[PDB]
RNA sequence: ACCGAUAGCGAACAAGUAGCGUGAGCGAAAGUUUGAAAAGUACUUUGGAAAGAGAGUGACAUAGAACCUGAAAUCGUGAC
RNA sequence: ACGGACCAAGGAGUCAAACAGACGCGCAAGGGAGGAGUAUGUAUGUGAGAACUCUUUUCUCGUACUGAAAGGGAGAGUGUGAUUUUACACCCGUGGCGUGCGCAAUUUCUCUUUUUUGUGUUUUUGCCCAACGCCGGCCGGCCCCCCGUGGGCUGCGCGCG
RNA sequence: CAUAAGAAUUGAGGCACCAAGUGGGCCUUCUUCGGUAAGCGGAGCAGGCGAUGCGGAAUGAACCGCUUAGGGAUAUGUGG
RNA sequence: CGUGAUUGCCCAUUAUUCCUUUGGUGAGGGCGGCUAUAUUUCUUUGUGAGAAAGUGUAGCCCUCCCGAUGUAGACGUGGCGUGGGGGUGAGGACGAAGCCGAUGGCGCGAGCCUCGGAUGGACCCGCCUCUAGUGCAGAUCUUGGUUGGCGUAGCAAAGAU
RNA sequence: CACUGACAGGGAACGUGAGCUGGGUUUAGACCGUCGUGAGACAGGUUGGUUUUACCCUACUUGGCUGGAGAUUGCGAGUAA
């Protein structure tokens, strides 16, 4: 069968590309089940500091401050048996997935273990379906600071391609403007424009073909 | 089903007729002509060469060229659901100018000619009437009629 | 995948929409290719004229490395040519460096209007460059 | 469109288009299929027969998956998303999966009535 | 039958061999290969574990290697060239216990 | 039971499907090939012609770009 | 008592509740259908429409086939209009042959990279039709690139009763000498 | 990202068994009491006997060992 | 004419190469790696066929074709001189069409807007047509033979990547 | 484009890509061949049927009328 | 006289007309951040009650139009079901699921929903994506089953209690 | 041939096999003559050569063997002189 497959490498990533933005897109994150009423910024960058932390408890809990909460709360609780036969062929349980951590790598104590899912990710990763639950992206990325920046020389930028993909970057924009609409509205083209009809309701020959006092 | 030559023959279509047999005349290869003159396709016999098949004989279609003893024509003939136009060899004696344009372009001109004298030459001429009408009537002596057998004694079959 | 096919849209219909005339079995009703000659003629004939017989001549052990690939043509290689370079040397104060090797080739067949004399350390060309790169004051080396 | 008022009936039938000769056979099930049938008289909409459904039929647009109490039924099986409700009263009534159990519709059902918001299940029958 | 307009006739496994209710045959797939990938790896690296005083890679030549399509082209190739091995003076024997290799069957042109 | 030949009827029918094409006939020119071929070798001379038509298509872009540019 | 349709319901042919996957074109659209008929602009519904199309039907098209454009101007007025608007929906690819070609404004759905900047580099510009039709609503002194088409191979494949009137190519497996081609290139095996 | 007891190996089962065929060989069928357990219905009583009716048990025996469910075809009944 | 006593559960258009179209989809003369291999922790593991890749070498197919060959081979740019071997110049081959762009008349509108009219004009990459021209090809023409001004038949070729 | 005298149309045209499904037909006005003939055979034209039903012909594949969204209201069709 | 009693009709899926439906290379429009547009309608010869009166109105909605049988065959689905994946609904023993239901209803339908247990009793389902050993009357289908057939045929040799 | 008033002709899936029968018919065996090179053949000859099922539906025969409609009332007046 064909159990397997190719992607363009372009591809592949390019459509990561977008999601990475996506990734910050809030509404899309939100909307993505993350909900955080810490929100706060898009994505909100952390300290790399943070990484060290030793203790589960201590760790979570700047993180359950910082946001983890909710999105966390769905975590380890939506958790179900899977319901179904795919369990009886080993799928016991299933539940959703909550906000990511990107390590630039990891060095805590638990680190963060005993939990997958709410990510934590050595950012030389970055696994879309990590990204993209069911393929539906929207998480959010918690930073490190020494990930977030490193990031960018990840990515390069466009007209800077060169990273570590070696063209592959941030590259076009299509139309280079969003809130087209707004953009749509104008006044130039809002001046031309063209104007409109009037005299409405109520028929003109309200039947009758037939003479009459109608 | 039948036999096929190439030329496979006929009743009374290609033998030459009614006092018609004979040479083609002088007047015919005096004619003169050019390209792209509407001519219509007739078949002498004569020589059996440049002599068209079945198709063509009562068709009108375009010289494309002129060769020595010869003309191309250019014919329409229907295919299927289309007309295919093939250009066949003849050599000059089987063909000939209509009229069937000439009358056309005739009037046309002729005519523009004098819509043109009316306006933006001197003159102003009538020409025709209209087509067809009604009208008094000062008759002077209508009939009827009365048909068969009176004095059928005169006349009828035996 | 399975839901696309044509199957799901053709189910309850016994022919598969092969027709009801037409119970056409699995079977051949021709097979493979063959019978191109008689039942097939027009076809094969058709589409893909030029077929069978053999005619011409042959190499036989031909060892077609041996003939890889030489061709390029002129502007082309300004392209692979540093921007800076192709926008500069033209005067012929400056004949930027080409080889061939590296674009691959071996051989210059014409082609090309250039915007600099430049050195092409090429190796086969054609007429055209004692009349092209010549006339270009642009330039071949042969290789040695 | 209905009520007040078109000038005749809403819908030509409904009784559903099935079979013919389910009646006949038990295995034989009621679902309205379109027969193939090569002389079938019932393709041939020759007049013996039975209806088929078409969209001649079919229901006003404007005026269909529209209830005799005039709301399409919504599915529900919390509060929470009852409270959503509220706007409605155009064309909705909010139907409580009654498909989820019991302790729940007693949380919903103390909650919907006290909303003052239908649901059939929380209005039918002879409780409410 | 669908009316599509495609790319002809054609379409593949539905051939020779792929063992059916028969049996045949001549298998070979890759999928053993992630494994494989590890097997390649998890060795190697294990290997180098073992070995481990040990400068992995063995001395070769350089050389320009084959040619039209491979005429201006150089390899690391097989080998080295006892002659110079000679002349940078070394025992070849004792040059397979440096761990460099040999050869003989350059001929060296 | 005597088995029957083939026949045209319907064939009108099929051919006024599809209809009964001739295809802008004249093309806007003809369709090519063939002629006599000392008149074919005297046309081309008078299509030499050609080139005398590519400077008579530059004559009038010279024309707006020496009268002024402004 | 119906009668001749000359084909019923009037067939796909130029299309409706339409084609590709990419977000901002449903946006163009939106955009744009307003524009031509309700800022009457044939130019504009024009764009719109030509918005519209499939890949195929948006083969590209590339530069130096503007230089001409850029003739254009050139014999066009002396010069009061002097200035000018190029539009594509597709990629502008780089083409060679020129290339020393001056800088210019391109109105397109992308650039490539190379060209983008060489030829925003040569003064260009790069204009996305964001970047253009918002700034620039109305055409005059517009120069409408309808691409191209025909340059495909595709219809090389299209021919095969190899007759003195049909020279074309088929979809056959000689990569290399006869393999399907023996005659024609003589012309006696199989006749012509 | 397999199947779900007619599936799935032949074979979930004392199965490559049983069985079958001279023999070569051929080679099946066949799943689950218990909110927890036999607590597996004492006892009464009729009943040759089975058994019955009681009783007795147990949430539940429309759970009494044919044990989860218990589909349909088919039939008695009730009821009409 | 056949098949069809009944009810459960079964019970039939699959995977899949090159390939043609269609369509989305990537990038674009390149593209597609591709085989592999390296590679460092998330930490089971790890230095992810499948994670992330990541890639120098490139490989491979693609970005001129033509000839059996031997073999050649495309702005025969354009233009130009041109007795155009050449030699010069260096921002559209020739014509037919062209959404377009221009102009004027044309309505109102202050002007704008500008309805409407009337035209102009523009590369055959906007499409196609129509004709050279061009590559390999073939006859080598013109002529008595042969060569040059120049031919003159032909092809999956080329004509503004 | 007037005549003074002689169309109508034109619910687009142009133009194309590519794949199906089909190759036993049968019925008819008309013409017509074979043969006594044949509800026979065998062609030509148009139309059907086929592959549609509705309405008519007490009965009818092809005769009459007429073709079909779903209805409603009205009037006709053939036919009474 | 000059017509006139006065009204010759009956009756198809055709026709008209009218509605609703549906499709359409179909027409309109409103498509605004309070002017407006749909819903509901008064006081009811010249009213949108912006202010009489409730309700809806973010590119669709709201009006308009032509057409609308079709086997084979084809195409379409902001069509329908299912098995399973991924995401997302953390849906429930106050009894899952299964199942029965002259139970109702929604949807042209395909389904889908609901309300019942004198049911059944624990795991199971929504929605969006993925993805399929994916939707049966017939195959002289198949396995199982289930009949009627019908207490009918029939139990009638080998001498007999 | 014989009788006889009389020895008409027909129809009924060429009426008429779950009627028989099997002499006719057409296998196989087997003889001959012919023909055939041949095997074989032969609409030549010859000869011997496996004729099932009803219990059912219906149909037919006998044998048993049971009512009435419905309307203002199937809501009641139980021919009509």
């Amino acid at each position: 069968r064909r159990w397997h497959r190719k992607i363009n490498l372009h591809q592949k990533r390019f459509a990561v590309v977008s999601a990475l933005a996506a990734s910050s897109l809030p509404a899309l994150v939100m909307s993505r089940g993350h909900k955080i009423e810490n929100v706060a910024e898009v994505p909100l960058v952390v300290e790399d500091g943070v990484r060290a932390y030793e203790k589960t408890k201590e760790a979570m809990t700047f993180l359950k401050t910082v946001g983890a909460i909710d999105d966390v709360n769905r975590v380890n609780d939506s958790r179900q048996i899977r319901a179904g036969r795919g369990k009886m062929r080993n799928r016991r349980y299933v539940a959703r997935r909550g906000p990511m951590l990107v390590m630039p790598d990891n060095k805590g104590t638990r680190a963060f273990r005993n939990i997958f899912g709410l990510d934590l990710a050595n950012v030389n990763s970055l696994n879309l379906l990590h990204l993209a639950p069911g393929g539906h992206v929207g998480r959010f990325i918690i930073w490190t600071k020494s990930a977030f920046e490193k990031l960018d020389k990840i990515f390069g930028t466009f007209t800077e391609p060169s990273t570590v993909k070696s063209g592959f970057m941030l590259p076009a924009p299509m139309l280079t403007s969003t809130d087209v609409t707004r953009i749509m509205q104008s006044e130039e083209v809002r001046r031309v424009l063209k104007p409109k009809k009037l005299q409405p309701k109520r028929p003109s020959r309200y039947r009758q073909p037939t003479n009459g006092i109608r | 089903v039948h036999s096929h030559g190439y030329k496979c023959g006929t009743r009374h279509l290609f033998a030459k007729k009614f006092r018609k047999h004979g040479v083609p005349s002088v007047s015919t290869i005096l004619t003169n002509f050019k390209v792209g003159d509407y001519v219509d396709v007739v078949a002498d016999a004569a020589v059996r060469a440049g002599m068209p098949h079945k198709y063509y004989h009562g068709r009108t279609g375009i010289v494309w060229n002129v060769t020595p003893r010869g003309v191309g024509v250019i014919i329409n003939k229907p295919v299927r659901n289309r007309t295919v136009r093939k250009r066949i060899c003849v050599r000059f004696e089987h063909v000939r100018k209509s009229r069937c344009q000439e009358a056309f372009k005739q009037k046309l001109k002729d005519l523009e000619a004098f819509r043109a004298a009316k306006k933006a030459g001197t003159p102003l001429p009538p020409k025709k009437v209209s087509t067809r009408n009604g009208g008094f009537v000062c008759p002077k002596k209508v009939e009827v009629l009365a048909r068969r057998t009176a004095d059928y004694e005169a006349m009828i079959p035996y | 995948p399975t839901r696309f096919k044509k199957t799901r849209h053709q189910r309850g219909s016994t022919f598969c929409g092969y027709g009801r005339v037409g119970k056409h079995r699995k079977h051949p009703s021709g097979r493979g290719n063959a019978g191109g000659e008689h039942h097939h003629r027009i076809n094969f004939r058709k589409y893909h004229p030029g077929y069978f017989g053999k005619c011409g001549m042959n190499h036989y052990h031909k060892k077609k490395n041996t003939t890889w690939k030489p061709t390029i043509n002129l502007d082309n290689l300004t392209k692979l040519m540093a921007k800076d370079e192709a926008m500069k040397a033209k005067k012929g104060e400056a004949l930027p460096v080409i080889d061939l090797l590296a674009n691959g080739y071996s051989k210059l067949l014409g082609n090309g209007h250039l915007q600099a004399p430049c050195i092409v350390k090429a190796r086969w060309v054609s007429k055209l460059a004692d009349k092209k790169i010549r006339k270009a004051g642009g330039a071949v080396v042969l290789q040695a | 469109v209905k009520p007040f008022v078109p000038r005749n009936i809403v819908k030509k039938r409904t009784k559903k288009f099935t079979r013919h000769r389910c009646e006949l056979f038990p295995q034989l099930s009621s679902s309205w299929r379109k027969p193939r049938g090569e002389d079938s008289p019932v393709r041939r909409r020759y007049k013996g027969q039975k209806a088929m459904p078409n969209k001649g039929y079919g229901s006003d647009r404007r005026t269909k998956y529209i209830t005799p109490s005039g709301f399409k039924n919504f599915p529900v099986n919390n509060v929470q998303d009852l409270y959503m409700l509220l706007m409605q009263n155009r064309k909705y009534a909010g139907v409580i999966s009654h498909t989820v159990g019991a302790k729940a519709r007693k949380a919903i059902v103390r909650k919907a009535h006290e909303l003052d918001v239908r649901l059939i299940n929380g209005n039918a029958k002879l409780r409410r | 039958m669908p009316k599509g307009n495609n790319a002809i006739p054609h379409v593949h496994q539905r051939k020779h061999w792929n063992p059916c209710s028969s049996q045949k045959g001549n298998v070979k797939v890759f999928f053993n290969q992630p494994a494989q990938k590890q097997r390649r790896r998890r060795l190697r690296l294990l290997k180098a574990k073992k070995i481990f005083p040990r400068p992995l890679k063995a001395l070769r030549p350089q050389v320009n290697c084959p040619t039209v399509r491979y005429n201006m082209k150089r390899r690391l190739g097989r080998g080295f060239s006892l002659e110079e091995l000679k002349a940078a003076g070394v025992k070849p024997r004792y040059a397979r216990t440096i761990g460099i290799r040999v050869d003989r069957r350059r001929k060296n042109k | 039971a005597k088995s029957k030949n083939h026949t045209n009827h319907n064939q009108s029918r099929k051919n006024h499907r599809n209809g009964i094409k001739p295809p802008l006939p004249l093309y806007m020119y003809n369709s090519k090939r063939g002629g006599w071929l000392p008149a074919l070798v005297n046309t081309r001379r008078v299509r030499k012609n050609n080139q005398k038509a590519a400077l008579k298509a530059r004559r009038e872009r010279l024309a707006a770009h020496q009268a002024a540019q402004k | 008592g119906v009668d001749l349709t000359g084909v019923q319901k009037k067939k796909r042919v130029v299309r409706h509740h339409t084609y590709s996957t990419n977000p901002y074109i449903k946006l163009l659209i939106k955009l744009y259908k307003f524009l031509g008929k309700r800022t009457n602009s044939p130019f504009n519904k024009l764009i719109h429409k030509r918005l519209l199309k499939s890949r195929n039907n948006r083969a590209p098209i590339s530069l130096s086939r503007i230089a001409v454009c850029m003739r254009r101007r050139t014999v066009w007025l002396k010069k009061g209009k002097k200035s000018p608007i190029a539009v594509i929906v597709g990629d502008v690819l780089d083409d060679v042959r020129m290339t020393r070609i001056p800088a210019l404004r391109i109105c397109a759905l992308r650039f490539s990279k190379s060209a983008r900047e060489r030829i925003t580099g040569a003064g260009g510009e790069c204009l996305t039709f964001d970047q253009l039709a918002m700034m620039a609503p109305t055409g005059k002194n517009t120069m409408l690139l309808r691409g191209r088409k025909s340059g495909r191979e595709s219809v090389k494949h299209f021919g095969a009763a190899g007759v003195p009137g049909s020279h074309a190519k088929p979809h056959v497996s000689s990569r290399g000498k006869e393999r399907q081609r023996s005659s024609k290139r003589r012309h006696a095996f199989r006749h012509k």
